[PDB]
């Protein structure tokens, strides 16, 4: 269990989403979208990506949060390519 | 014919004032409609008994002015401000009563003072009630509402004084139950010589039905006499007898009495706009002063006994 | 410490004495005192049941005004004037005009007692009574005054009693008869007992209920506060009544009550009746006029009258029938001759209102409804000339109000006439004629508006001449339909 | 006149309280101080008509308790807009009552 | 000029109507109707008649008010046969 | 005769003396007094510009309450509760809950000054200040109390500050920081100057304008009367400010003002912003939130700040942008997580309202409108599960409010983070992070709701567990949509 | 889990009372949220400076009770009723000032009384301000709102007394401009021996930061001493020197002082529900009484000079 | 920030009067006691914002005249809900003013 704070593209806030130490930037992006898409954000085409908050670099879609070196409660964004 | 007109900022009768109408102007001025029709003051048969009464005792008074309604209470008191003012004065007097009772004031007066109070003070309730009745008469007969309003407040002040006297008579009797306090006042008012000048004065005054004579006798003659010959000597006697409450109480009553004299003088000034009124007023004063002086001498003689 | 009022109160009213330098009769003349020969000593039994004293009075009354004025101040921006039904505005105009300076007149009724009553307790309570009526006159000038700048008809809050306008004459003929024109004991019985425990509850509390429904809290709060004073000083009447009965004067007492109640009824029927059943918006009618009558006059007042030892008035049955009928006709008269009023009568006969009226007064549509049918038609056809009068109504020589009956299907109207000292007088009921006959010197040389018109006192002898005579000072002041006839559109 | 007869033949006594802070406390006081009397209340928004058969008492002590602040009996006048019955008042209570039974 | 007070059948009040000393109970009835019919009373068929107020007897349609012995300001009704 | 206040007033504040039996520092410890080393003698220059004295105070304040209470009494039957828009009722619930016991806390701010300020005039004016806040706390408990019997959410007028509910924690973290948690001089500057001349005008007068439009005069009259006291005791701040500047402490003064204004802004944006632009019925919006800000904060307050000799806050431009944006997002957060509120948020996004919002905030529909579009859809399709949260929002470590940004077309959101003593903290602006860094000992070991949740203090770790932790005591108390979603029907 | 519940007739915390909640209950009870969390009184870092202050000087006080909040002002005063009461008392005092000035009271005091007033009365403004500061401290530290409210009113009363003194100091100087009235009070408070016991007492009292010790020292020790050793002797001296105003003024101030003692005694009764508190309270009284007695002796010695 | 700049750069001073009996009299008083100053009034129903450039004086004497009843300056506090400018008050008048000109 790994708590993070996630800002989903086009939403209005940052939320606490609890992911797992072994999830990939595809699974994390999915867990975040759950609390956003079809709630305050319209669903769309494209691939959901994860980056450290306001970072220029995206995490590889396959990397786990463990491999990412993120610390718990650190902030991330979820955007579209 | 008729014209279309703008709304006025105040009553039609005040619309020509060159100053914004005050609370006093708005609620006090020109309210006696009974002065509109000389032939028939009241909206009844023109010769109904009350119409004849008013035509004789108001309209036909020798005290004459073409615009009584222009009279102004120099204090410009209205009901609302009267109660504010008097709740202030009366709360203070009641606080004095409470405080002096707490400190057992009455026990410390000079020996025998209780008898002087029972004879000279307590029967004042009759005198003050006479002032109350008389003030009400002037109220109902005066030719302008601004005059009548002063009389209404004065009637209330008279009851105020009456009430002070009743309260203190009773209170004093709690310390001095063997002096006749609250028991023999009517007999004193009726039989005691010192009271007979005053009683004769008021009985006759209460039968002066002309509004002008009523006003002059009451406010220019009787009431100032009471200030100078009753209120102030009582204060002096109280001082000589270690009564420290009465002088304070009377100072509060004297505030009312100066107010009555203040509006009275202002009415006189208004009336004297008519040069004819000087002789009228002067005549009524001369007529009543001897009775007033005799009432005062008898009272003072009794106070000093 | 302070001593309780019960321990010193008797001394405040121990003020009767035996006159020696003038006679008892000179000091209390019958024409002003009305003691009916009852000696001074008997009057000391008088015991006012609603007491107060000077220190409590000024303190309490200060608190009463602080609330009345604070509420007015906090609600100045509620836009009652702009946003209220104009029928409601006319209710305010009518009330203030018919009442403010009458209140001030009532000071003189109280003063008559304060000076001339032989009962010491009555003289003291009348002193607070003088103060109360002063309050009431000043409140009811102060409150409408702010509306002068909006509407000239509000000037009548002050002007009405100074005019010869018909409702002002009706008001003064009544008040001058029971308030300012009679002896102290008559005032105690006719004013404080009959009028003030009898009818004022209707206008000051019944109307307040409608005002609260209308959302006019400044006004409801005002008049209901005013009536708290009435509740106290009106209690000078009962003990005078009881004293007269104990001293063998029950017939005299009964006749005064009978007279005053009927006189009050006719006036209330022409002012309060139309207000409650027509001017007040339908959704704001807490109860009908009749329902309020049954609450306040029958259920409360008449029951109290019986409890004190008096009888139902001889005219009881006529009164009950009148409650069903009179004001409907008075309303119609006030509205048809609306141009002589200082307020704007609402016709109050939209279909929705006629349904309510039929429910509250079964058979209404077959009666007054017949006339309103004709009226409504002329309006829907722009024959506005047929909706304004070209003559005078016949006016009662007692109440100063038009002579009316039941119109329509079962038409019935009766005038009760009287020759007296060579003059012909006309009354709208047996009771009004009876009142005249009780005291002709009071009434015989009075001339009503019609009399004056026929005697040549109103010139020119035309509608405009009469309006001028009545004291109107501009076009705006003259009464019109409250809704500019917009009610016709619901028809 | 059967309606009118029924209206007249009542023995209802009690205060009419104008809208304000005394309405609820007076009703509660009427109920408490007259146990085994049925208290009736007619609500006209601008005032409330509170009644009992024959007699209705309001004590200063109960009214003060129900109002929730210090209260002298004479203050009731601030809100007593009218009343049915004859009145008997003092520093401790007010009593509304009839001498007759109709 | 002769003032009377007139109550017209089915109306709600009595009004002052000024007629002439020489008018007949047809003319008087006409002058009254003027201030009533088509104002508060519906027009109808029939003959308008004049009687002393609440009287059982009707005045002849041809009699003048002078001949009738009526005094000014006395009350009359106007009804239909 | 009486002698005028100007002739004896100096003696009322001639109360400073030179301690001999304890030291000056023992008598006025820096942690409680905050004199910044300025010697006693310099503080006697302090001159309160809005004076009063004890006799005037009790008399005037008696009059203030008489009006407040009289008005409440006269309007009890206006059926505000039953007849008002439920958005308006929620505005009352929010106000009373967030304010009443906070007012009572402000007594302690004033007391801190009354005891510990070195300025004698400040100690006397703070004494009236203690009294004023006592009035305000008691008024704002007394008024809503009558509604307890109608609605359990009104219990929060008393309960809120005793709970760990999120808005209560936000309110206490702010008030405990600027009112009860700092030295006397800090209170003078942060509370009486910054918060009280700066923002309270918005909530107590801006909202009163909306209340008057809504026809709730009891409430408008109440809060506007309350602010008359503020106008006087708030004037303790300016002269402390001027004295600090004269004595070389301008930087310290500027920083305190800067800190307090921003802290106040974030809280006002989450409570007053949604009230003015969403809860208050559209027809009752006297001005928009931004417009009121420009009137009260920019036009009045910031101009006064400059007049006294201070500078615009360094964060001026961020503040202006925030005025355009922040509260729209705060509203959305309060509403989405409405179940954790003690009032019932109104969504306030009917087509008519969105038009107003677009006019008041051009580009709104392309931003917040995008989210409300999604929300509105779920409601029109009974997917109510998507309109209730299944996680926590990320919460600021300063203001205790969710971390937000601009949604929609030009999405932009920024969190400002900080490692401190091994712990990671998150702030919703540069200014909030700056505030923390100004005084870490004040804040560092505080834990917000999210922190507590992650530390295992909230059990069970579910929506219900959190609601229990927040002090809710029944289903009724939990916040819901004000109109039960009926607004969707306009869509 | 959660339940659906009816609205309560009053606040949830008062809902179990077997009496209808009064105005006092509604607006006064259980308003200090700062007592809810022992670890962190205020909603900040638990070890912030003010949190540490409160944990030491309130929470850790040896004066202990499990339910301080249950304390009740025996007078049940709220802001609204305090102002009604004090507007009454203060209007009365101001009326006395006005009336006695009108009658030139000050001119008639015994020769030299002005000097006794300048030395023994006017510097009271410092003493009363100390009481004011101290009352505010007890307010901010007390563990229950019902206690703090009593302290707030007491702080206001202290300013009331301060204000009386300032007014009369100035007024007296108008008749006696050569006695140092309104000029030398600070020096007297600082240097005059008769004032040094009092000044030492208050300086030390103001540095007693434990809420319980603050309360006991102020309300149980210092304030009753002032009543018996300052207020009442002053009245006696005034009587001996034909000052009739001061005794009346002091009687009004004594009403406030008895009220403070009345609520103080009630708090003590509440605290003594815990038998442990008897020794605590008794110890603080013994600790402070000697300073209080010395302050009184020095003052009285000076008054009699 | 041009809107914000324009809002800040004002010299408006004067009372904000809460709805009640002082609104009209204060506006009239502002006009009378500051001749040759333009008085601006913004009406928000619950309060009115009354202003002049640089300085705005209200004298007790004029306010008493415009209010129409006896009035002491300290009573203005009953209705002075806020104010722009610094304040200088005494028994004869209140002055609202700025030290700077923006
Ligand atoms: N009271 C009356 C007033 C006026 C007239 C009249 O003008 O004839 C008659 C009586
Ligand atoms: N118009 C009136 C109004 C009131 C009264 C009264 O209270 O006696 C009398 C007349
Ligand atoms: N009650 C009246 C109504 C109207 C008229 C009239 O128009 O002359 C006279 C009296
Ligand atoms: N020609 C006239 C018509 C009508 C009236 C009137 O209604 O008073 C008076 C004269
Ligand atoms: N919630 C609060 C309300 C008001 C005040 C204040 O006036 O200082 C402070 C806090
Ligand atoms: N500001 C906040 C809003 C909501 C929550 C929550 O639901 O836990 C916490 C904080
Ligand atoms: N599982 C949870 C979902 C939501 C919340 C919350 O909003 O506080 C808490 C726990
Ligand atoms: N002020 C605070 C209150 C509570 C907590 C916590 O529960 O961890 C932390 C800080
Ligand atoms: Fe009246
Ligand atoms: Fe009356
Ligand atoms: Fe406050
Ligand atoms: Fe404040």
């Amino acid at each position: 269990a790994f708590p993070v704070h996630a800002a989903f593209e086009k939403d209005f806030l940052v939320q606490l989403v609890v992911v797992d130490l072994n999830d990939s930037m595809d699974q994390v992006a999915e867990k975040v979208a759950y609390h956003c898409v079809n709630r305050r954000v319209a669903p769309r085409e494209g691939v959901m990506r994860v980056r450290k908050h306001r970072s220029t670099e995206l995490f590889p879609r396959d990397m786990t949060i463990a491999e990412s070196g993120l610390n718990p409660t650190e902030v991330i964004d979820v955007v579209f390519e | 014919s008729f014209e279309s007109k703008k709304p006025m900022r105040t009553w039609s009768h005040l619309a020509e004032m060159r100053k914004k109408p005050s609370e006093y102007d708005i609620v006090s001025r020109k309210l006696h409609y009974s002065t509109n029709n000389p032939d028939s003051p009241w909206e009844l048969s023109p010769d109904s008994p009350m119409n004849l009464w008013y035509k004789q005792y108001r309209n036909a008074s020798p005290l004459k002015h073409d615009n009584w309604d222009a009279f102004t209470d120099p204090d410009q008191l209205v009901y609302r401000t009267y109660n504010l003012m008097q709740d202030g004065q009366e709360s203070y007097v009641q606080s004095l009563f409470d405080q002096f009772n707490e400190r057992e004031h009455d026990q410390m007066v000079r020996e025998g003072w209780e008898h002087t109070m029972a004879r000279c003070y307590s029967p004042l309730r009759y005198l003050f009630h006479c002032l109350q009745m008389s003030s009400a008469y002037v109220q109902q007969m005066a030719p302008a509402s601004t005059i009548s309003n002063c009389c209404i407040l004065q009637t209330a002040d008279s009851l105020r004084w009456l009430t002070h006297t009743a309260y203190r008579t009773h209170e004093l009797s709690l310390t001095y139950p063997d002096a006749g306090l609250g028991e023999h006042e009517r007999e004193l008012w009726e039989k005691e010589p010192g009271w007979q000048g005053l009683r004769e004065l008021m009985e006759k005054q209460l039968t002066a039905f002309d509004w002008g004579e009523a006003f002059v006798s009451l406010n220019l003659v009787v009431k100032p006499m009471i200030v100078e010959s009753i209120f102030k000597p009582l204060q002096q006697q109280a001082w000589e007898n270690n009564d420290t409450l009465l002088p304070l109480l009377i100072d509060s009553q004297l505030k009312d009495a100066e107010r009555h004299s203040r509006w009275s003088k202002a009415l006189v000034k208004h009336a004297l706009e008519n040069p004819d009124n000087h002789a009228v007023i002067e005549g009524w004063i001369e007529k009543w002063r001897p009775l007033a002086d005799r009432a005062a001498e008898a009272y003072l003689s009794m106070l000093s006994s | 410490a302070m001593h309780p009022r019960k321990d010193w109160y008797e001394l405040t009213r121990a003020t009767n004495w035996t006159p020696s330098y003038v006679t008892e009769e000179q000091l209390f003349p019958e024409r002003m005192s009305g003691h009916m020969g009852i000696p001074l000593e008997k009057w000391e039994s008088y015991d006012e049941p609603y007491k107060t004293s000077y220190p409590e009075y000024v303190s309490i009354q200060r608190e009463k005004d602080a609330g009345a004025y604070s509420v007015k101040a906090a609600l100045e921006r509620a836009k009652i004037y702009e946003n209220s039904d104009p029928g409601w505005i006319s209710t305010l105009k009518s009330h203030y005009g018919a009442i403010a300076v009458g209140e001030y007149a009532a000071v003189t009724g109280e003063g008559r007692m304060a000076r001339f009553s032989k009962a010491p307790g009555n003289r003291n309570m009348a002193t607070f009574g003088m103060m109360d009526e002063l309050r009431h006159g000043q409140l009811q000038l102060f409150f409408p005054h702010e509306y002068c700048k909006k509407d000239r008809q509000f000037d009548w809050a002050w002007r009405a009693y100074h005019s010869n306008e018909w409702a002002a004459i009706a008001a003064k003929h009544f008040f001058d008869d029971i308030i300012t024109g009679r002896d102290a004991i008559s005032v105690a019985i006719m004013l404080t007992f009959s009028f003030e425990t009898g009818f004022t509850n209707m206008q000051f509390l019944g109307l307040a209920a409608d005002a609260a429904e209308a959302g006019d809290y400044t006004f409801a709060n005002l008049i209901s506060s005013i009536q708290t004073d009435e509740s106290r000083h009106a209690q000078q009447g009962g003990p005078a009544l009881q004293l007269l009965i104990e001293n063998g004067k029950r017939e005299e007492a009964q006749k005064k009550v009978d007279m005053a109640i009927w006189r009050a009824w006719r006036l209330f029927a022409v002012l309060t009746g139309p207000v409650m059943d027509y001017y007040t918006p339908l959704e704001d009618r807490s109860q009908s006029f009749k329902e309020f009558m049954y609450e306040w006059i029958i259920g409360q007042f008449e029951r109290s009258l019986i409890d004190l030892g008096l009888d139902k008035p001889w005219y009881w049955d006529l009164f009950l029938k009148d409650i069903d009928e009179l004001h409907h006709s008075y309303h119609m008269g006030v509205w048809y001759w609306r141009t002589t009023a200082w307020w704007n009568p609402a016709a109050g006969v939209t279909p929705e209102e006629r349904d309510w009226l039929e429910e509250k007064y079964p058979g209404w549509n077959k009666r007054w409804g017949r006339c309103w049918d004709v009226i409504t038609e002329n309006v829907l056809n722009d024959r506005m000339d047929l909706v304004s009068p070209e003559t005078l109504p016949s006016v009662c020589n007692m109440s100063q109000i038009p002579l009316v009956g039941v119109p329509g299907d079962d038409w019935n109207i009766e005038v009760f006439s009287l020759e007296h000292n060579g003059r012909l007088y006309h009354f709208g009921s047996e009771v009004d004629r009876w009142v005249f006959q009780q005291d002709p010197v009071q009434y015989q040389n009075h001339m009503n508006i019609v009399d004056r018109f026929l005697a040549g006192q109103i010139q020119p002898m035309t509608l405009e001449g009469a309006l001028k005579y009545m004291g109107f000072q501009s076009i705006e002041e003259m009464g019109k339909d409250a809704h500019d006839f917009a009610w016709a559109d619901k028809c | 006149s059967t309606l009118a007869d029924q209206a007249l033949h009542n023995n209802n006594v009690g205060p009419i309280i104008r809208a304000g802070d005394l309405v609820e406390p007076v009703i509660e006081t009427a109920e408490i101080d007259n146990p085994g009397k049925e208290i009736t209340v007619e609500d006209r928004r601008a005032y409330v008509r509170i009644a009992a058969e024959g007699e209705l008492i309001l004590t200063r002590k109960t009214l003060e308790e129900q109002l929730g602040r210090p209260f002298n009996m004479q203050e009731l006048e601030i809100n007593l807009a009218s009343f049915a019955g004859q009145i008997q008042a003092d520093e401790d209570q007010i009593r509304f009552y009839f001498d007759k039974t109709m």
